[PDB]
This record gives C-alpha cells, sequence and structure tokens, in this order.
C-alpha cells in the first residue's frame, strides 16, 4: 500500500509541476 | 516538560512517584484523527495564502496597469 | 505532533497545537 | 493506515486535475485567439 | 460559500494561528 | 516600473502554488517516516548514565601527586596542583559509598542530565521508512511494558515466615496446577530457601548491637559483597559510631544535668 502511495504521489507531483510551469509560460502570453 | 527521560528509571521513579502523587493526568490523542487534520489543515491553510495572494495581485493590477503547363493563358493576351 | 528536527530526528510531541 | 494516507492523496489528485483543467482551458482560449488574429489578416477578407 | 463555511468552521483553531501569523508578519512589516 | 511589479506578482502567486504543493509533498512523507529502533535505547536514544547512576553528583578525588622536592605533602600544596593540573585528578562514582564525603559534582559523561544518548545510532540512520508509528502495535506495548519488571520486593520481604514460606513455595503451586512435587523438589526447594535465609539471619543478629558486632558486620561484607555495599546497618567506621555513642551517652547525661537543675530555681 506505500508503494502504491508513494507511485501515486510521484506521477501527481511530476504532473501538477509540469502544469502548473505551462500555465504560468501561457498566461505570460497573453 | 521532561526533557528524554532515557529508558529505565520509572520502575524507580514510580517507586517515589506512587507514594508522593495525588491525581495522575493521562492524556488520549490517538495519530490518525492528527494526520487528517495535518492534510487537510495544509491544504486550507495554504488554499488561504493563495488567495490572499491572487487577490492582491488582481487588485494591484487592475489598478496599476490602467495607469501605464504554366504558361497556355500568358501568350495571346 | 511528531515534529522533525533536520538531520532526520523524530520528537514525539503533546496532543494538538 | 488506509483512511490516514487517503486525504492527502485526494487533495493532491484535486489539484492535479484544477491545474490540468484550467492548462487544457487556456491551451484552446490561445488556440482560437491566435488562430483568429491570423484569420483577420491571411484568409478571406475580414470582418 | 456553505461547504467554506463547514471547512472553515472545521478547521477553526489552525485559521487563527495563520491569522495570527498574518497579524504579526503585517505589523513587524509597517 | 508598472509591467514590473504585475509579473513579479503573478510570478509570485505561482511560486506560492508550487511552494504549497511541495509543503504536501512533503507532508504525505512525513506521516510514513519513523525513528529507527535499537535494541540498546529502544529508539529513545537515551539511557541512564550508570557510571553516576543518574544521580550526577559524582565524587572526585586526587590519585597522584607530583610534589616538588622540598616541599610538604599539605592540603594547599594539592589546591595548587590542582590550579595547574600537575595532580592526577579522578571521578570516583556515588554508587561507591565512602568513609569521607569527597566533593561530588556534575558527571562529565552525561553533564548533569543523567543519561547517555545512544551513540550506537548513527545520524545516518536514525530514520525508519516503516508506517509502524500509525497503527500502534502490540509488540512495542509489550515491549515498554517487559522492561518494568513487576517489581517483587512486596512478597520477598514478607516472605520470611516458616508458615507463609510452606504457604507461597508449595501450597499454591500445588492447588493451582493440580500437580504433586517429588519429594526431591520440594526438599531442593527447602535447601535453597534456608540458604538464601543465612544473610536475613546475619542482618537481624547484627542489628542488636550485642558486644562484638563488628565480628558480624566482616561476616555480612565477607558473605555478599554488592548487598552489604548498600545495607544502612553496616557502619563504614566502627571507631565512628563507638565513640559517637558513648559521646551521646555523655551528652544525655549533661542534658539530665541541665533539665534537672532547670527545676530548682522557680519556688
Ligand atoms: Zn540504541
Ligand atoms: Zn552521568
Amino acid at each position: 500500500l506505500l508503494l502504491v502511495a508513494g507511485y501515486i504521489v510521484r506521477t501527481h507531483l511530476l504532473f501538477v509541476s509540469r502544469a502548473y510551469s505551462e500555465l504560468q509560460t501561457e498566461f505570460e502570453k497573453i | 516538560i521532561v526533557d528524554r527521560m532515557p529508558i529505565d528509571g520509572w520502575n524507580d521513579v514510580w517507586k517515589k512517584l506512587h507514594q508522593q502523587i495525588v491525581n495522575v493526568e493521562v492524556f488520549n490523542v490517538d495519530v490518525v484523527p492528527a494526520e487528517v487534520y495535518t492534510t487537510v489543515a495544509t491544504f486550507v491553510v495554504w488554499s488561504m495564502r493563495l488567495a490572499l495572494f491572487v487577490s492582491l495581485y488582481v487588485w494591484i493590477d487592475s489598478i496599476t496597469r490602467p495607469i501605464y503547363l504554366g504558361s497556355l493563358g500568358k501568350s495571346r493576351a | 505532533l511528531t515534529v522533525l528536527i533536520k538531520r532526520g530526528i523524530l520528537i514525539l510531541i503533546h496532543k494538538k497545537a | 493506515v488506509f483512511i490516514a494516507l487517503l486525504p492527502g492523496i485526494l487533495i493532491l489528485w484535486f489539484i492535479r486535475e484544477s491545474a490540468m483543467l484550467l492548462l487544457i482551458t487556456s491551451k484552446r482560449f490561445l488556440y482560437k485567439k491566435y488562430n483568429q488574429l491570423f484569420d483577420m489578416a491571411y484568409a478571406e477578407n475580414f470582418i | 460559500w456553505f461547504v467554506a463555511l463547514g471547512f472553515l468552521v472545521y478547521a477553526w483553531r489552525a485559521v487563527l494561528f495563520e491569522l495570527s501569523n498574518w497579524r504579526k508578519a503585517a505589523f513587524a512589516i509597517l | 516600473i508598472p509591467e514590473f511589479i504585475s509579473k513579479i506578482s503573478y510570478l509570485s502567486v505561482f511560486a506560492v502554488a508550487t511552494l504549497g504543493t511541495y509543503d504536501i509533498a512533503l507532508d504525505l512523507g512525513k506521516k510514513v517516516i519513523c525513528q529507527r529502533d535499537c535494541k540498546t535505547c529502544n529508539g529513545w536514544q537515551a539511557l541512564r548514565c550508570t557510571m553516576c547512576k543518574g544521580t550526577g553528583s559524582v565524587h572526585y578525588q586526587i590519585k597522584d601527586y607530583n610534589l616538588r622536592s622540598g616541599e610538604k605533602p599539605t592540603a594547599d600544596c594539592v589546591a595548587d596542583a590542582i590550579v595547574e593540573n600537575r595532580a592526577e585528578l579522578v571521578h570516583l562514582p556515588s554508587s561507591f559509598n565512602h568513609s569521607a564525603p569527597l566533593p561530588s559534582k556534575d558527571c562529565p559523561t552525561c553533564d548533569g542530565t543523567g543519561a547517555m544518548s545512544c551513540t550506537e545510532c548513527k545520524n545516518k540512520l536514525q530514520v525508519r521508512i516503516s508506517a509502524d508509528d500509525i497503527m500502534e502495535p502490540p509488540w512495542k506495548a509489550y515491549n515498554v511494558l517487559k522492561k518494568m519488571d513487576y517489581p517483587y520486593e512486596h512478597i520477598v520481604h514478607s516472605m520470611k515466615d516458616p508458615s507463609i514460606a510452606n504457604f507461597w513455595l508449595i501450597t499454591l503451586p500445588q492447588i493451582v496446577g493440580g500437580f504433586d512435587y517429588d519429594e526431591d523438589v520440594k526438599k531442593k526447594i527447602w535447601w535453597q530457601y534456608e540458604e538464601s535465609m543465612r544473610y536475613d539471619q546475619l542482618r537481624d543478629l547484627v542489628a542488636k548491637r550485642n558486644p562484638g558486632w563488628e565480628y558480624l558486620q566482616d561476616a555480612l561484607v565477607s558473605i555478599d559483597p554488592v548487598r552489604a555495599r548498600e545495607d544502612p546497618v553496616i557502619v563504614k567506621n566502627v571507631p565512628y559510631y563507638k565513640a559517637k555513642k558513648s559521646l551521646e551517652a555523655e551528652s544525655q547525661k549533661k542534658a539530665q544535668k541541665g533539665s534537672r537543675q532547670r527545676k530548682w530555681w522557680f519556688f
């Protein structure tokens, strides 16, 4: 259970980081 | 609050404690509601900080920014 | 409640807040 | 331990889904805006 | 607004913590 | 100037956002990290400092003195050597009880706290990975209660009676268990018991203050060292106690003189 939770966390963290970076660049476009 | 009561004085310490004490107080606080409090609390508190910052940003921005086969028809006309 | 001092030190503490 | 670990996973999942929604909506909006800006200039005439 | 009211009544003492820090930081800045 | 402020605020809100995400990112790992468990200190990283027993007020002594050629072993010369550290300063435990109470200062091994941290535990491995701390186990409770000893002193002292020893040693196991002892078992129990009662018989006999009790005192200090090192009945210095007893006798004599001539002036 802990390993599954950690894997889900790592995927979520990577997705959130790249999403917020892209949102920053894209709102800087406008 | 006593610091780092190490391992094995208690059975001697309770030798005197039990004769001096008139009333002990024991606290019962589990771990899981505390952890649920940590996760929900950091979520709500950091969203509160984000809300304050985004409100300040949008207000100061809305105030400050307005102050600122190819030679057929070309041979006979 | 289980606060973490750096260099990896776990300290159990009183109830909450 | 399961119900203890659940809310952090859930709140991070909501954060991820909200970020995905915002990014995708902004992507569609900027795509249509840039295409409309190009189409005032290069397409049929315009209004 | 209602789920926000529930969530703020739920975590009252931590909200008072953060508000105390906000007031202290503002008075230290001023 | 305005665009820079707008840009830095619009970047600050997103910096707040990513920092806040990192907070929960560390928080989820924060309740699945625990302190590494040892077997000396059980992960508490502290055991009672045995070289001071936890009291801390250890005795100190000068062992050797490098005296200058032409001086006498006085006390002020020893103090002057202590100033320049030309005398061997050694630490004696307060567990050893001496005839002359030496200066009792703080124990350097624990800095006055009374405990030694578990130096076997190292900084690189002070944390574990197990989520054992969330589900409170049976084994941690049983272990922390396994070092509570169920202190039996409330029966061992009360056990010194022939009928009561008969009861506790023989009758209770024969009734509860439903078995019957062999005669070898009963006789070995009785022999080991009578052999164990030697020290308390000798303590009772030396407690009479009968004449020639110093011989039984040396018998007590000979039969068992560790217990006789802590028995309050045994006096460290015999002439001390003897002359103090004689002095107290003459003191109550002169007290009687005072209390009898105090009643001959009001008449
Ligand atoms: Zn240890
Ligand atoms: Zn010590």
